[PDB]
């Protein structure tokens, strides 16, 4: 997983730093993860995770 | 004449670094998220600060 800067303030090559807002995105997929509205049947209240922009 | 010049010391030689924040420095504020400068303007005939979009 790329990790990359959410924020304007950091750029590439930056130190993470603790609280920092990051985005995951996968070598392969290339599409970074997102917690999905989908409610599962399964358990309710739970969403689900999957990559897409 | 009688005329005395008084020495006020406004900058020491070692904080005249070029790699540091001085006072009376010439700079301007770039806000990274909006990619804007922040300005100030005459409006309507008062003067207004605002980030310019461009």
């Amino acid at each position: 997983l790329f990790i990359q800067p959410f924020w304007k303030l950091r750029s590439n090559g930056d130190n993470v730093v603790v609280g920092d807002k990051v985005i995951l995105n996968p070598v392969n997929a290339g599409q970074p993860l997102h917690a999905s509205n989908y409610e599962l049947s399964d358990n309710a209240g739970c969403k689900e995770v999957n990559s897409v922009n | 004449c009688n005329t005395s010049w008084k020495i006020n010391l406004f900058m020491q030689f070692r904080d005249h670094l070029e790699e540091v924040l001085k006072g009376g420095d010439v700079v301007r504020l770039f806000h990274a998220e909006q990619e804007k400068f922040l300005t100030c303007d005459e409006y309507k005939g008062k003067l207004q600060v605002f980030l310019r979009t461009t």
